[PDB]
C-alpha cells in the first residue's frame, strides 16, 4: 500500500524535473487523502445515473451499463470509486469550427509585433 | 549561443544513444573504431564496448545528458555495466 | 485466475470511458489496485483532481 | 497582375488543378521576386500530383492484393489532412501573402516528400514484398521522418499479421 | 528541507520530507572502548573492542545520554546536516510516558537549537502512509497494536507485546541449532539474513509441518565460507511464534492480541476490522498477510468484514509516514517553533503534539 | 435520485435493499420522458368532474372547482396538467 | 421573511386538497406519498407511465407480504 500510491503518481505525471515533482506530487496525494478521513447501496448510485442517460437520448447505452453491472455479480467497493468520477448538420459544424481553429492559432502569430510567439527570439 | 549548441547536441544525440561497429569468433564481431571517440568518453572506452557485448551473446540465446565538470554520465555508464556483467556471469554458472 | 482478473478489468475500462472520466488504462490499474487495498474512494476523487490541476500549471 | 491574384491560383495547384499552368509549374506581366517565389510554391502541388496518380492507378485494378489496399488505403488518411489544411488556408483568402505561405506550408512540403518517395521505392512490390519495402524506410533516424512510416508499417502489417495468425501458396 | 527520524528499537531511519524513502538507516546503538563513542553501523562494526548500549531496547528511551549521541550522528554523521537550520519531526512509540515527550522537546531545542519540531507516534504514521486517519495498525526489533480513529490513537486499547524481530532470530538460532548445525554466536547476524530471506508465515501450522516431515518440497538451501546449509521447516516455524508465543516460553499471538479493537467503542470496531494495517520489518514475511485475515476471521463476528492491509513498503511506512505528513501544508501551523518554545517551555507538546 | 426515493415510499426498504424495482422503474420512464399528448389543464378538469359526477357525488364535483381555482391563484406550480392527470389515473 | 411563510401556507392548502380530491376518488395513497408524486408531475412527467409503476410496485408488494 505505500507503492500502489507510489506508482499511481507515476501515472499521472505527465510524461517529458521528473525526479522531484514525484517527491512533491506524493505530498499533495497525502495531504488530501486525510482530509476526508478526518471529517446506501451501490448499484442504485448507478440507475440514478442511468436515468439521465435515457432522458437526453442514446437509451441503447443506458441498457448496456446496466447490463454489465448484472453480469459482474456473478468489487462492490469499485464501483463506487466510478460513479463518483442532426446527424449530418453536427458534422459540417464540427469541420467548420476546425477551419476556425486552424486559421486563428496561426494567424494570431503572422501577424503581432516581431517576436512575440517565436520561442528562439525569446531567449 | 551556449543554449542553442546545447538543444542541437541533445537532439543529434537521441539515435545514437538508442544504439562501436559491427562485424559478420567473438572479438572480431564488435571492435572499438579509434577516431570516432568523443575524447571525454576516452576514459571509458572499454567499458562500454564491454557492456554490449555482454547483453548479445544472451539476446540471441534466449537516460544520459551532457554535463561539464559533472560526471552524471560517466557514473551512469558503471552502474548499467555493473549489471551487464550480473545477467551474464549468471547466466553461466 | 488471472485470466479473470483480466477481463473484469478490461470490462471497467468501458465504463470509465463513457463516463467521460479522464482515466487511461494505465492510471486506471494503479487505481483499481489501489482502491484494491482499501482505500476510501471519496479521497481519491481529489487527489486526482488535484495532481491534474498542479499539473496544468507547468504548462 | 496583383500579387491576391498569385495567392487565388496557387491554392488550387496545390491538389493539381492550374496563370499558373504545367515538368515544373511554369507561370506566365509581373516582377521577378513574385515568379521565383511562386515556382517553389507550385512545385509543391506537382508532387500532390505523384503520390495521387499511385492510390488512383492502383486502385483501379484488383489484382494489386490485400496488403497493397492497406497501403493504397493508408496513403489516403495521410491525403484527408492535406485537404484539411487547404480548407483553412482557403477561408482567410478572403489577409495571408506569399511570404507568409512559406511557414504556413514549410511542414506539408515534407510530408509530402516522404510520402512522394515512398510510392516509388515500392513501385512493381505486391503482397508481403511491399510491407518489405516499406520498412526499409524506418532506418532513417530522422525523427519526424522515423515517426511517420514507423505508422504507415503499422497498417500495411495489419494484413501480414492477419495470415499469419490464421510463404508462397500453390494452387 | 524538514528533516524526518524514525527512532527505532534496532534501527533508526533518517531523511527528508517530501522524499520517497529515508536516506539513511543504522542500528540504534552506541559504543566506548571496553574517538571516544561510536555511533550506529561503526559501533557494530567495532563491537569487538566495545561495550555496546541500547539507549531505546524496546521502543522507549532509558538512556537520554546516549539518545542524545545517536541523534547528534544522525545529523552530522548521517544527514550532513546542522539541526538548528531544519525542522525535524520526531517518532515516538505508543504509549509514551508523558515526560519523556518533554525531555524530547527540550532536547531538540536546547542541545540541537532547532528552529521547529514536532513529534507523531509511530503507528498513526503508518496509517497515514496508507492513506488512512482510521485503522488499527507494529512489529519491529525489540517491540504493538494500535487502534486509530480520525488521527487519533486510543491509548486506553493499545497493547504491547514484548515479542519480536529479535526474539524471533534467536528463536532460529535455537531450531537450526537443534537441527544439528550450531548457531549461538553474535551467528545472530546469520541467522538474521536467514531469517529475512527464507523465513515464512504457514497458511496452517499442522499442514505445513506434516509437508516438511513427509517431503523436501519445502526446503531451501543457504550459503555461509562457501558451505550450503539447509533450512526446512524451520522457515515457518521461526514466525509460528508470532501466532503461537509459548514456542517461545511466553504466555496471546498477534491475531488476538490484535483484543485491543475488543477495548474500543463498539461503534468504530467494524472499521478497524476492515482497515488492520500491519506495519514493521517483521510483518514483511510472505504469507503473514492471508494468515492474519485466516486468524482474525476465526476470533471476528461471522457477520464482520474483515480486511487486513500490508503495503509492500511497510517496512518503512513509519518514516514514509513522517515525509508526508511534514509535506503537508496544513502540517505547517502545526510545528512547534523555537518561539513556542520560549514562550511556553517543554509542557508546550502535550498540546501541540496531542 | 428522486425516482429511487420513491421506490422507498411504495416500498418500505432501502436503496441497498430494492434495486431489481428501480431496475425496472428506469425501464418504464426512460426511454418515455417526454409528454406524448399536448398539454392542457382545461380539458384534464372536465374529466375529473365528470368523474365525481358519475359516483353519486355531485357536491365534491363543485368542491374540486374551488380547489383547482386556488392552484392559480398562488402560483408556485408551472406544470398544473401534469400533476392533475396523474391524481386522476390513481 | 414573510413572503416564505406565505408561500408555505399556500402550499400546505393545495396539499390538502389535493388529498380530498384523493380520498373522494378512493386512491390508495396517502399524505406522505401523495407528496412525492406531486413533485413529480412538476417537472413534467408523463402520468400514463408513473400511473404503471405505481400499479405494478403495489402489485409485487403482496408477492412479498
Amino acid at each position: 500500500i505505500t507503492q500502489l500510491f507510489d506508482d499511481l503518481c507515476e501515472a499521472l505525471l505527465p510524461a517529458a524535473n521528473r525526479k522531484r515533482a514525484k517527491r512533491s506530487l506524493k505530498k499533495v496525494a497525502y495531504n488530501a487523502l486525510f482530509t476526508n478521513l478526518f471529517q446506501l447501496p451501490a448499484r442504485n448510485k448507478i440507475l440514478m445515473l442511468s436515468f439521465d442517460l435515457r432522458v437526453g437520448g442514446l437509451g441503447p447505452k443506458a441498457d448496456r451499463l446496466e447490463e454489465l453491472v448484472e453480469e459482474l455479480e456473478a468489487v462492490g467497493s469499485v464501483l463506487d470509486l466510478l460513479v463518483q468520477l442532426m446527424d449530418v448538420q453536427s458534422l459540417i459544424s464540427r469541420e467548420e469550427c476546425l477551419c476556425h481553429s486552424m486559421i486563428q492559432e496561426t494567424l494570431q502569430v503572422m501577424e503581432a509585433a516581431p517576436g512575440t510567439g517565436l520561442p528562439t527570439v525569446g531567449l | 549561443a551556449q543554449e542553442l549548441c546545447l538543444y542541437l547536441t541533445k537532439a543529434a544525440s537521441a539515435p545514437y544513444f538508442e544504439v562501436v561497429e559491427e562485424h559478420e569468433y567473438w572479438d572480431q564481431r564488435y571492435t572499438i573504431v579509434q577516431q570516432q571517440i568523443p575524447s571525454f568518453l576516452q576514459k571509458m572506452a572499454d567499458k562500454i564496448l564491454s557492456t554490449g557485448k555482454y547483453l548479445n551473446v544472451v539476446r540471441e540465446c534466449g537516460e544520459i545528458i551532457y554535463t561539464l565538470k559533472e560526471r552524471a554520465y560517466v557514473e551512469q555508464i558503471e552502474k548499467a555495466f555493473n549489471y551487464a556483467s550480473k545477467v551474464l556471469l549468471d547466466f553461466l554458472m | 485466475n488471472l485470466n479473470a482478473v483480466r477481463e473484469t478489468m478490461d470490462v471497467l475500462l468501458e465504463i470509465s470511458r463513457i463516463l467521460n472520466t479522464g482515466l487511461d488504462m494505465e492510471t486506471l490499474s494503479i487505481c483499481v489496485r489501489l482502491c484494491e487495498q482499501g482505500i476510501n474512494p471519496e479521497a481519491l476523487s481529489s487527489v486526482i483532481k488535484e495532481l491534474r490541476k498542479a499539473t496544468e500549471a507547468l504548462k | 497582375i496583383t500579387e491576391a491574384a498569385l495567392v487565388r491560383d496557387i491554392l488550387y495547384v496545390f491538389q493539381g488543378i492550374d496563370n499558373i499552368k504545367m515538368n515544373c509549374y511554369k507561370v506566365e506581366n509581373l516582377s521577378r521576386s513574385l515568379r521565383d517565389t511562386a515556382v517553389r510554391l507550385s512545385e509543391l502541388g506537382w508532387l500532390h500530383n505523384k503520390i495521387r496518380r499511385y492510390t488512383d492507378q492502383r486502385s483501379l485494378d484488383r489484382s494489386f492484393g490485400l496488403v497493397g489496399q492497406s497501403f493504397c488505403a493508408a496513403l489516403h488518411q495521410e491525403l484527408r489532412e492535406y485537404y484539411r489544411l487547404l480548407s483553412v488556408l482557403h477561408s482567410q483568402l478572403q489577409s495571408l501573402t506569399l511570404r507568409r505561405l512559406l511557414v504556413w506550408t514549410y511542414d506539408p512540403k515534407i510530408r509530402l516528400k516522404t510520402l512522394a518517395a515512398l510510392v516509388d521505392h515500392c513501385q512493381g512490390r505486391k503482397g508481403g514484398e511491399l510491407a518489405s519495402a516499406v520498412h526499409a524506410y524506418t532506418k532513417t533516424g530522422d525523427p519526424y521522418m522515423r515517426s511517420l512510416v514507423q505508422h504507415i508499417l503499422s497498417l500495411v502489417s495489419h494484413p501480414v499479421l492477419s495470415f499469419l495468425y490464421r510463404v508462397a501458396s500453390d494452387p | 528541507a524538514a528533516l524526518v527520524v524514525d527512532n527505532g528499537s534496532g534501527m533508526c531511519k533518517a531523511g527528508f520530507a517530501g522524499d520517497d524513502a529515508p536516506r539513511a538507516v543504522f542500528p540504534s546503538i552506541v559504543g566506548r572502548p571496553r574517538k571516544d563513542s561510536y555511533v550506529g553501523d561503526e559501533a557494530q562494526s567495532k563491537r569487538g573492542i566495545l561495550t555496546l548500549k541500547y539507549p531505546i531496547e524496546h521502543g522507549i528511551v532509558t538512556n537520554w545520554d546516549d539518545m542524545e549521541k545517536i541523534w547528534h550522528h544522525t545529523f552530522y554523521n548521517e544527514l550532513r546536516v546542522a539541526p538548528e537550520e531544519h525542522p525535524v519531526l520526531l517518532t515516538e512509540a505508543p504509549l509514551n510516558p508523558k515526560a519523556n515527550r518533554e525531555k524530547m522537546t527540550q532536547i531538540m531545542f536546547e542541545t540541537f537549537n532547532t528552529p521547529a519540531m514536532y513529534v507523531a507516534i509511530q503507528a498513526v504514521l503508518s496509517l497515514y502512509a496508507s492513506g488512512r486517519t482510521t485503522g488499527i495498525v507494529d512489529s519491529g526489533d525489540g517491540v504493538h497494536t494500535v487502534p486509530i480513529y480520525e488521527g487519533y490513537a486510543l491509548p486506553h486499547a493499545i497493547l504491547r507485546l514484548d515479542l519480536a524481530g529479535r526474539d524471533l532470530t534467536d528463536y532460529l538460532m535455537k531450531i537450526l541449532t537443534e537441527r544439528g548445525y550450531s548457531f549461538t554466536t553474535t551467528e545472530r547476524e546469520i541467522v538474521r539474513d536467514i531469517k529475512e530471506k527464507l523465513c515464512y508465515v504457514a497458511l496452517d501450522f499442522e499442514q505445513e509441518m506434516a509437508t516438511a516431515a513427509s517431503s523436501s518440497s519445502l526446503e531451501k538451501s543457504y550459503e555461509l565460507d562457501g558451505q550450503v546449509i539447509t533450512i526446512g521447516n524451520e522457515r515457518f516455524r521461526c514466525p509460528e511464534a508470532l501466532f503461537q508465543p509459548s514456542f517461545l516460553g511466553m504466555e496471546c499471538g498477534i491475531h488476538e492480541t490484535t483484543n485491543s479493537i475488543m477495548k474500543c467503542d463498539v461503534d468504530i470496531r467494524k472499521d478497524l476490522y476492515a482497515n488492520t494495517v500491519l506495519s514493521g520489518g517483521t510483518t514483511m514475511y510472505p504469507g503473514i498477510a492471508d494468515r492474519m485475515q485466516k486468524e482474525i476471521t476465526a476470533l471476528a463476528p461471522s457477520t464482520m468484514k474483515i480486511k487486513i492491509i500490508a503495503p509492500p513498503e511497510r517496512k518503512y511506512s513509519v518514516w514514509i509516514g513522517g515525509s508526508i505528513l511534514a509535506s503537508l501544508s496544513t502540517f505547517q501551523q502545526m510545528w512547534i517553533s523555537k518561539q513556542e518554545y520560549d514562550e511556553s517551555g517543554p509542557s508546550i507538546v502535550h498540546r501541540k503534539c496531542f | 435520485v428522486l425516482l429511487q426515493n420513491l421506490c422507498c415510499r411504495i416500498l418500505g426498504r432501502s436503496e441497498a435493499d430494492v434495486a431489481q424495482q428501480f431496475q425496472y422503474a428506469v425501464r418504464v420512464i426512460g426511454s418515455n420522458f417526454a409528454p406524448t399528448v399536448e398539454r392542457d389543464e382545461f380539458l384534464v378538469a372536465e374529466k375529473i368532474k365528470k368523474e365525481l359526477i358519475r359516483q353519486r357525488r355531485e357536491a365534491d364535483a363543485a368542491l374540486f372547482s374551488e380547489l383547482h381555482r386556488k392552484l392559480h391563484s398562488q402560483g408556485v406550480l408551472k406544470n398544473k396538467w401534469s400533476i392533475l392527470y396523474l391524481l386522476l389515473s390513481l
